[PDB]
């Protein structure tokens, strides 16, 4: 409510730069801190500006912090697929421990890799072990497609996600969708989601 | 060399949870600003208080002001939370900020005192505790000089803006900086504490500027148990002030009491003692003694 | 930590029974800077008192200064009265002109 | 450094939970948040030195502790699913910068009898793919297990592995109805169809869950959900 982030979600295309931005009414500002957090892990700080009007940089990461406008901008040179986390911004009051720190709700960065020559396909898989238990696999698909949720309540659908075969440098989406049901194919298990027209379902 | 420009803020804590802060400001004897806990504005005393600075300046000015009232609050609240329980409210902190001006000249000076003792100063870059200053202060000191930015605002508004506005404040009011006002004396007498003496009393009201003379004289001889009060202000920024003169009981007649100031050119008001013009003066202010010293 | 407060009372002109005039209550040398002051006409409470800002001096001492119009007379009585954290009950001392 | 402990807990609403931070630093003034989704770290207690404890925005619900410099303890006497956080800890010394730990995730729900473990199992790749794309990927499922308490990892002839790998970030509940619902996560394995085809190549999905601890009393006749490993083996196959 006193620290504000914009936007609140950024996907961007892997290599691009990308911009994220902190508007703030904490008065007196004496500090600015931007932090990257992946999930689960905690807040390591990127950079610190202190100056009325500041430029800071630290490798791939520059800042401006203009207490002015009392706006900052995080820019990222060249996404990498490492650098989708939320990034959060930080102001504190004080130029020592007397401060309080004023947080963001954090902007949600997500990088999307190039999928060069999409290969998109939904293949049945068999549980190891002889339970007739099966899982369906959304795989291959170009990355400006969005994998939707469920419109039956007994699918699932997990969301996509990116591997990267690093031998070979090779990258590819995925999404799993399984049931518990009867009349239930992977062929239309993913109904819901805009599917491209070359999408291979092989036969069972 | 003869005028000093006093920024005096007293704030006082209760508890955790109540405090307040009440400044003034003085250029010389003359009160120039007030500002009140209850008032976010800072409020001019004279036609003249903001000095020769434009309105965009000095509300800036003004705007920073009511930042740091607010923030010192926070500030004193959260240095008592660091040190308790050695120290506890309630608590009073007296600021006394400003610069003495000597013909371009110019010495700035800012001084805290805590329950009434100076204790801290801001002395060239820094805040610095004084000789005799209690050892448990040394810690809130190390956290306010971590603070760069407020050293570097304090460095400019000593350094810089005071002495740039006093000056102009000082072209402003001229003519009440160096304004006349004429003294008038009256006598009376007071038992001496001593058996069989009188204590006489010369009393002097309404004069401006501060510096006067007040002699009880035998002829060409100043009287030298003459005792010269203590300066006492007068609601419309003229002074006042008595000299007595302990005498033998009998011994009054032919001592006359004597002013000198600078608004009289070289015309000195006498009073002598045993006078009809006395004498008068003393049968109009007559009265039943009840309730004297 | 206290200090106790010392009070004067005079008038701002000479006095002359029956001649308006203003009567001043300088309080000084307490601390700490919360006070109550009136004064007082034969024993009841002026109501028309005005009093400066309070201050303090080179050594850290606060002063305020109250008064009021008012008119000597022969016999009517005038006091200031204050209330102070230094003293058990409050202090009241009576204008002498002849002081 | 600062370091947290415990990293994750469950309590049960009405308990009390205790979670301590250690710095190493010699840094008098410590503090602790907690991190919600829609706010950023809010404030709960902070302490100036040993003996301080001071409320923050946040405070009720817990008291906090300062026994020593280097420890500084959220106390939680009486547990709520409002308390439901990541609560991080942080020092500092006299200047303006605080230096965070890791963080603290704590569940509290109403009944330890929802708590389960994980089931596993691993999909083996279709023939489909096989054949069109020279890949072959293997699909890890961990179904019906509560709190999202988990870490999955990849184990191909005993070693994790990373390359290929792909792990869901959030897990999907399986009832989204009810508020105890049970959790389900996925992940995938990748190699060249002539990885997969090599019978001498072994395949294990792995999955961590934090759950109970031994202090914890157990009386339902399902075995106790502590804290543990559940696994899933496939065996390559050339046909
Ligand atoms: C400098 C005068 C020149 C200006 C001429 C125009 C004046 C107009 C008039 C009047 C209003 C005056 C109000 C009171 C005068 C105050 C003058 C000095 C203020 C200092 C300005 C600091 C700038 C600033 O923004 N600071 C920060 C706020 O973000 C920061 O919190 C302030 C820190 C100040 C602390 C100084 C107190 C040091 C001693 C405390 C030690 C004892 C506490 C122990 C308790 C356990
Ligand atoms: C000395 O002055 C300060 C500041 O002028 C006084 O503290 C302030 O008192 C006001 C009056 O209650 C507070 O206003 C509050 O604002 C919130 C804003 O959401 C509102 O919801 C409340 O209903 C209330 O009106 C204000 O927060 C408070 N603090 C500050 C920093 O302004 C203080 O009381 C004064 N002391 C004395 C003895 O008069
Ligand atoms: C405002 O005026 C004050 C004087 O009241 C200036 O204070 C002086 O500042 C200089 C550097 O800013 C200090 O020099 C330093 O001295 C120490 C040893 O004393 C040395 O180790 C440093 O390398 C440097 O030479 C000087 O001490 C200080 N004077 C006093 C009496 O403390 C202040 O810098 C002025 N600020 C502005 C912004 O004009
Ligand atoms: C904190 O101290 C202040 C300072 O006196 C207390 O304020 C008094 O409050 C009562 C009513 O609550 C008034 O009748 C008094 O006039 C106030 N005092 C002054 C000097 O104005 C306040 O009550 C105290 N609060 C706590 C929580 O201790």
């Amino acid at each position: 409510t006193q620290v504000e982030q914009s936007p609140q979600s950024l996907v961007v295309r892997q290599g691009e730069n990308s911009v994220l931005q902190c508007n703030y009414s904490v008065t007196p500002d004496n500090h600015l801190r931007w932090f990257k957090q992946d999930t689960g892990k905690g807040l390591v700080s990127l950079t610190v500006l202190v100056d009325q009007k500041d430029k800071t940089s630290n490798g791939r990461y520059s800042a401006t912090l203009d207490k002015d406008a009392k706006h900052s901008t995080l820019h990222i040179t060249a996404t990498l697929l490492d650098d989708t986390a939320t990034y959060i911004c930080v102001v504190g009051d004080r130029g020592s421990a007397l401060g309080r720190l004023h947080f963001g709700a954090g902007t949600q960065l997500i990088v999307i890799p190039d999928i060069q020559n999409p290969d998109p396909a939904v293949y049945q898989l068999r549980d190891s072990k002889s339970s007739d238990k099966s899982v369906c696999l959304f795989t291959d698909f170009d990355s400006q497609t969005n994998v939707s949720q469920s419109k039956d309540s007994d699918v699932y659908i997990t969301d996509k996600c990116v591997l990267d075969m690093r031998s070979m440098d090779f990258k590819s989406n995925s999404a799993v969708a399984w049931s518990n049901k009867s009349d239930f194919a992977c062929a239309n298990a993913f109904n819901n989601s805009i599917i491209p027209e070359d999408t291979f379902f092989p036969s069972p | 060399k003869n005028y000093t420009f006093r920024c005096l803020q007293m704030s006082s804590f209760a508890n955790r949870s109540w405090s307040r802060t009440d400044s003034v400001v003085w250029l010389g004897d003359l009160q120039t600003h007030r500002w009140s806990n209850d008032s976010a504005t800072i409020s001019f005393t004279k036609p003249w208080s903001q000095g020769k600075l434009s309105n965009q300046q000095w509300e800036k000015l003004q705007h920073m002001f009511q930042v740091y009232r607010v923030s010192f609050t926070r500030d004193i609240q959260e240095l008592v939370k660091m040190m308790s329980p050695k120290e506890d409210y309630p608590i009073e902190i007296q600021l006394s900020a400003g610069c003495e001006m000597y013909p371009n000249a110019s010495e700035s000076f800012l001084h805290v005192a805590f329950q009434g003792k100076y204790v801290v100063r801001f002395w060239g870059t820094s805040w610095q505790t004084v000789p005799g200053a209690p050892s448990w202060l040394d810690l809130p000191i190390k956290v306010l000089n971590a603070d760069q930015g407020t050293s570097a605002t304090v460095q400019m508004l000593l350094n810089d803006t005071c002495p740039l506005f006093v000056r102009g404040l000082l072209e402003a009011g001229k003519s009440d900086l160096e304004k006349q006002e004429k003294p008038v004396a009256w006598l009376s007498s007071v038992p001496s504490s001593a058996h069989g003496h009188r204590q006489l009393v010369c009393h002097v009201s309404g004069f401006y500027p501060k510096p006067v003379w007040v002699m009880w004289m035998r002829g060409d001889q100043e009287q030298q148990g003459t005792h010269r009060g203590d300066f006492l202000p007068n609601a419309d920024e003229t002074w006042y002030l008595q000299a007595t003169l302990d005498v033998e009981a009998g011994e009054e007649a032919g001592l006359a009491c004597r002013v000198k100031h600078s608004s009289l050119g070289g015309q000195d008001i006498i009073l002598y003692w045993g006078s009809l013009h006395h004498i008068l003066d003393a049968q109009k202010m007559v009265w039943n003694h009840r309730h004297h010293h | 930590i206290q200090k106790t407060p010392q009070i004067q009372v005079y008038s701002r002109h000479p006095p002359e029974n029956g001649k308006p005039n203003i009567l001043n209550c300088y309080v000084t040398q307490f601390h700490p800077p919360h006070i109550e002051i009136q004064m007082l006409k034969n024993g009841k409470k002026i109501p028309k008192v005005e009093m400066s800002d309070m201050s303090f001096s080179k050594d850290w001492s606060f002063y305020i200064l109250a008064h009021t119009e008012f008119t000597p007379t022969e016999t009517d009585t005038y006091a200031c009265r204050v209330k102070h954290a230094s003293m058990a009950e409050p202090k009241t001392v009576y204008w002498d002109r002849d002081m | 450094a600062v370091t947290q402990s415990p990293r994750n807990k469950v309590a049960v609403t009405g308990g009390k939970v205790t979670l301590s931070c250690n710095q190493t630093n010699n840094h008098n003034n410590m503090y602790w948040y907690r991190q919600d989704t829609g706010h950023g770290l809010r404030l709960i207690h902070y302490s100036y030195g040993a003996g301080s404890t001071e409320k923050g925005d946040i405070p009720d619900g817990y008291k906090a502790s300062r026994p020593s410099q280097e420890n500084f303890s959220l106390i939680l006497e009486l547990a709520t699913p409002s308390q439901t956080s990541v609560y991080f800890c942080a020092s500092g010394d006299e200047g303006y910068t605080q230096y965070f730990g890791p963080g603290t995730r704590l569940l509290v729900l109403e009944d330890l009898k929802n708590v389960f473990p994980p089931e596993v199992a691993v999909f083996e790749p279709s023939e489909a793919e096989i054949s069109h794309t020279q890949k072959a990927t293997l699909v890890c499922l961990a179904t019906g297990f509560y709190p999202d308490h988990v870490e999955l990892s990849w184990w191909v002839n005993g070693k994790e592995v990373h390359s290929g790998v792909c792990t869901d970030p959030q897990p999907l509940k399986e009832q989204p109805a009810l508020n105890d619902s049970r959790y389900a996560l996925s992940s995938r394995l990748r190699v060249s169809a002539t990885f997969w085809q090599n019978p001498r190549n072994h395949f294990r999905c792995q999955v961590q869950f934090y759950g109970l601890s031994e202090n914890d009393e157990w009386t339902q006749d399902r075995a106790k959900p502590v804290t543990q490993i559940v696994s899933a083996e496939a065996w390559g196959r050339a046909d």
